[PDB]
């Protein structure tokens, strides 16, 4: 029912997993490990000689629900995502498993108190993402992320990974500023077949990267991008060369380049002022460190408000990493095909309720399956005849439904 | 002004300044002015 | 002390009464007088 | 058992005989005197 | 006793380790943490033959290790463990030996423990760097590893007819080419990559890559697939990374996904290398190319048995990893050096290794030409050697390796607290 | 009070964090979790005032940060913590301050806490990213760090007689060579690099390498050693990665192991760079070569003291990391900016770091040439500066860096819940 | 009615008198599963089995034989079996 209710339960299910991982090989005969005692109590909080059974039954009852428009339709409606409003639907899967689970207000005052903790989870639960993408809640200040995910398309650059083939082609004349991103580092620079004078150059931080923040960073010169050679740039020096530094609105001091120093600075300024101390026949600066999302600004990323161009490049909020299991089970009992056809309607029908009048918009053909979300997200964000905003929601919304599947379906086994 | 919220008294009633002001020097019940005249002497003897 | 030489809180392992009985016996030797831990922690002044 | 009123009654009659509860409670008079004051000191007119 | 009994106990020692870590700096006075109680309860269960409650672990833990070292040092005692039977069956043997009777005995709760193990392969976020237990079970009973557990493909590499090595190929991939050479399928830590290198352009068309036996069990999620010229930070020659915004899109296909998978796109892909062959349609001609798949790799469901049982191994010689034992030995080694026993211990393992190998081939005699290049703890290299004996049929060589591994693992677990003095 | 009293409380707050992370999204209606139980109890231990169940743990956690900032800013109050003796002896100071009284006191159970701690260094899988508490202890008391905790080589780096830096040595490694230069030793995040660059081919034979002071602490397991030409992604010129199936084997040996270690091979190795030197034997002459060791890096037993004490420092000025403090400050900073104090704080800190250095040099005055090139939270740089003062001798410098660090961390921990209003 | 196990609010002499839960749960199902795995299943199965297949999309016994010509459906090339 309530979107909240679905989230709470998702969380509980996610918790059941967490603890099952905690109990693997820690289930001895003479003890009852605090973890197992909790796991036992969660299993029970769902409806027990075999936990596989109830868990299975739950997944099974789920697939047959999410797989039928007539039942789960209410979830695909526009309102479900928008409000915490009571659903009119009366289906027993919902009544059986979906209902409030989290203590309150405590459960919240904790996740709040969290954001400020020193060492947040490296690999967050879907719950947290779900909350951001849906209610626009804050992510932990100290949570690391690979910047290349944060990437969206902008004015000058069409994409990120595609620029690779270009940065590998010798230049014709001094080109324009490039700003790419990897898994563990941010790259920016200016290529040219002819030396660039020494002086001051101004770089503008793309709307997407303008959220990053780095700590423990080694900022130096390089000619590599994803393990691919960046031609038209040469990182070379001499113990003599004058000092090359840069500055950001954020910090009033000069930050060195090519130094064995751990730097802390944020790209929240919107621009990066570089001071090249020596002329270079093509230069590319690299920022390698720990990237977090600036406090209070994770919104942009998850609201898809990070997007301005059409079409655009987009990631899947890591969802693809959670489907792995559910898929494996689908392949195990031949449902892989069946489920996909059913999902296609789920998606088709879902888009429908978003545009008035209620009809699949013209020119809509998916080039990928339901679980390659990163792609389907694009295709949907590529419809020209559809308003842009409602286009973003369709992705946001479609994401949650997908995440939900990734969580609830895991124990599926019909036979 | 509320000096002590009712929920923090065994007698469930707010402690306003108006409920203290008319009595004695008119200081709030929580910050009554102490008679520290013999203070130093107590401290040495190790009394409270 | 009792809990230190023990490794954990005596109550985690034994009935509080049984623990108190030990504390009593000891404390009492330190002050020469049958002491009763119990009485110090009553519900109110009227209920024991 | 549930096919015959007699049978059921006999079984119930028996199942209940075994319950044996023993609770520990404070002195009534004490509690009723304590709560008593709490009321009197804070009530503005004979509290039912 | 039972191979199971050892595993069980090992699992417990590992649990103890885990909880010692959990409790570190979380032991505040006036507060009995649920974690600390569990840690405490486990200690008890360790010295269960001599106590029913434990004050401080410093001692029994030490004692256990000391005795253990004194055990796998003497062939006379731990001999029963070096026989072909101990690795095959769960027959409760009878051994009169203080260490075995006192520490090695049933620890896990059956069947509830197994149930949880299964429910785990299905979990959303399994441990990224799992315990030795899991590995021990895989390598010995050939059980399944979690479906979502990430793995570094390069470890999975084994030798196949085409290319003999993985890292060795780095040297050739760097040397400019003469003709249009055979396709190469090599792998790194965080990404797998293949392609064809030539000195003359390759006709933009349709090319088929056969997926090597070792990699035919991989699966990726959150993967970017791009064109590249490096391999472990080493430049590859005979490959173009050049491309234009005008170029015709290049895509590849897999026998699982009926849809085409884009290349040089910002889309995070999900596909599986199981099923057969990768069909790559090069949209623009290129003078040598290298496709790279960089993402999260996991072994496919029910296929881990290939890796951990040594079924990936097709020919001899072959290069193979060590299942990471070396990453666990660290501690026990550092403790051996701390009291100069590192010397004697080696001479003992050598004796063990030999005595073990012996028991596998009939008639009972060290094979001819058995020369070890590395010490007992450089397993990787020693397994290669066992696997390279042409006079012993394959299946037996594998067993030698699998069996020797378990024992090595056990040592890495049980010895850690060694301090004789 | 006692330096120990501060650490103990930090560890508590740092523990409260841990459990807050554990309880996030695991706080359900009818459940009682050992984790939440721990947490709620710890919430109690903060305030000497009251012990009732905390309905809103935000309140006291805030009051505490606020009280702390208000303390750490006024030099009249937190002055005692800037004395030479506070970082040295465990002598309870005669200081009376509202903060210290309400929040600082011993909290770790003794002796148990230490027992657990040591038992931990021997644990199999220690935390891959340690709490601050661990460093606090190593940097201040010189305690041991877990025998198998990983570490990124480059952090470990320090300046040596031969080469000045690490990151900067990159640009030079790029420029083709004039003629056969002197050996280089650089370190990345996940790998160590050494070799000799030349424009002219250098003969096949034995070559001796002196491992640096900062890297003689390293030890690796699960390692692949090969010939590459990249450093942090940048291309190294004056080195070749070429080779052929015919080339003779290229082995290297270390004093700690009496066996040859193969290079450019698929086998995973483990060896100790604490031997003092590497002996490489090129099987075939190469026009400039560069060997790479990529594996799991760990700091040898009883040697982490060199890194955390700043004893690995021999030159001046020197390249010095920050022991990762930067990574913990993040939260506090973002919370400062939130209420507009990022400014006012930097000024109170500069007074702190200054007033601190003062007490370190007899006679009592600021040194000449104290040119702070960066703000209080870019520690890595401020350290280089302190360590570059020719006035004060090395020791006093080092001591100041350490003392500064501890204070820095202490803030990173206590500030976080700061909200003035 | 075909898509869900929702108890309908309908009072009709028939339904009341004859249509009521009659199978022992969960035993019935486990026996059914245990069956697909058995050696010689019924060659001419009950409608029940088919009902559960067509309606709930449950499995049929692994060793149950069938005449392939029934399995036949139309595909691009051939629009029929007997017709050919």
């Amino acid at each position: 029912m309530s979107r909240q209710m679905w989230l709470d339960t998702s969380a509980l299910l996610e918790a059941i997993s967490e603890y099952v991982v905690r109990c693997n090989g820690d289930t001895f005969s003479g003890l009852t490990t605090g973890d197992f005692n909790a796991l036992s109590n969660m299993f029970t909080q769902l409806s027990v000689s075999d936990p596989r059974v109830p868990l299975q039954t739950m997944s099974n009852m789920f697939v047959s629900f999410i797989t039928s428009t007539d039942r789960c339709g209410y979830m695909l409606r526009k309102t479900w995502f928008n409000s915490d409003t009571k659903p009119t639907v009366s289906d027993d899967f919902i009544t059986t498993y979906i209902r409030p689970r989290l203590q309150v207000p405590m459960s919240d005052t904790v996740r709040q108190l969290n954001n400020l903790s020193l060492q947040p989870s490296a690999k967050p639960k879907l719950y947290e993402r779900q909350n951001a993408i849906m209610k626009g809640l804050d992510i932990p200040y100290s949570e690391p992320i690979e910047p290349c995910k944060l990437f969206r398309s902008v004015a000058g650059q069409t994409g990120n990974i595609p620029m690779m083939g270009i940065l590998a082609t010798p230049p014709a004349a001094q080109q324009q500023p490039f700003f790419v991103a990897e898994r563990r580092r941010i790259l920016f620079g200016i290529r040219s077949n002819a030396a660039i004078p020494a002086g001051a150059y101004q770089f503008v931080v793309p709307a997407w990267a303008s959220v990053l923040s780095v700590t423990g960073a080694y900022v130096y010169f390089t000619n590599s991008f994803f393990g691919t050679i960046i031609a038209g740039v040469t990182a070379t020096a001499t113990a003599a060369d004058a000092a090359t530094t840069f500055t950001v609105p954020t910090d009033a001091n000069n930050l060195p380049v090519q130094t064995d120093s751990r730097l802390s600075f944020s790209l929240g300024g919107g621009n990066i002022n570089l001071e090249l101390g020596v002329a270079k026949t093509g230069f590319c600066v690299a920022i390698e460190g720990e990237f977090t999302i600036l406090a209070n600004r994770s919104q942009a990323y998850y609201t898809l408000n990070s997007i301005t161009q059409t079409p655009t490049s987009i990631d899947d909020f890591d969802v693809s990493d959670f489907l792995t299991t559910f898929l494996s089970q689908l392949r195990a009992c031949g449902q892989y095909e069946i489920f996909s056809d059913a999902m296609d309607q789920l998606t088709n029908s879902l888009i429908t309720n978003y545009m008035d009048p209620p009809a699949i918009p013209a020119g809509l053909a998916f080039t990928s399956p339901w679980f390659r979300f990163s792609e389907r997200a694009r295709t949907i964000l590529a419809l020209q005849n559809v308003d842009l905003n409602i286009r973003k929601l369709i992705v946001r919304h479609l994401w949650v439904i997908t995440s939900l599947i990734a969580v609830f379906g895991r124990y599926y086994r019909p036979n | 002004e509320i000096l002590i919220p009712a929920d923090q008294t065994s007698y469930g009633a707010n402690e306003t300044r108006a409920l203290s002001a008319p009595y004695l020097f008119g200081a709030p019940i929580n910050m009554l002015a102490p008679d520290a005249r013999l203070s130093t002497y107590k401290r040495d003897l190790a009394l409270p | 002390t009792l809990s230190n030489k023990l490794g954990r809180n005596p109550a985690d392992i034994f009935h509080l009464e049984e623990v108190f009985k030990v504390i009593e016996e000891i404390v009492s030797v330190l002050v020469q007088q049958k002491i009763d831990v119990r009485k110090y922690f009553t519900e109110s002044m009227r209920s024991g | 058992v549930y096919m015959s009123p007699l049978a059921l009654n006999n079984l119930a009659s028996r199942l209940l005989r075994k319950i044996s509860l023993h609770l520990v409670m404070q002195m009534v008079t004490a509690v009723q005197q304590d709560l008593g004051e709490v009321v009197s000191v804070s009530s503005n007119v004979t509290n039912p």
